[PDB]
């Protein structure tokens, strides 16, 4: 999720 | 330059010296950030508070704190807890408002  | 500009300018190097990987330097893309741009509807970033220190845009120290606080609620808000960049943010935006605040 998000960013990694 | 105006004593309040260099102000701002000193407050903007020390909170920006709190964050030596550049995480916060530029504004962050859909590209690195899926679906950034539809979560986060008012994007902050230093370059851009520099930017506008630069241009006369900031009329007190209350409105450059506004601009440092909203870049770390995105942070907080598009970034799960438990990564670099949500720790990162809460950890600056609290060391920073006390720094401004001596």
């Amino acid at each position: 999720g998000g960013k990694g | 330059s105006t004593p309040i500009q260099q102000l701002l300018e000193h407050f903007l190097r020390q909170l920006q010296r709190k964050d030596p990987h550049g995480f916060f330097a530029f504004p962050v893309t859909d590209a690195i950030a899926p679906g950034y741009s539809m979560i986060i509807k008012h994007p902050m970033d230093f370059g851009t508070m520099k930017d506008k220190i630069v241009a006369n845009e900031y009329k007190s120290v209350t409105e450059f704190k506004a601009d440092f606080k909203l870049m770390c609620d995105n942070a907080m808000t598009y970034n799960r807890p438990d990564t670099v960049y949500y720790k990162l943010a809460k950890k600056i935006l609290h060391a920073g408002f006390k720094m401004m605040s001596k």
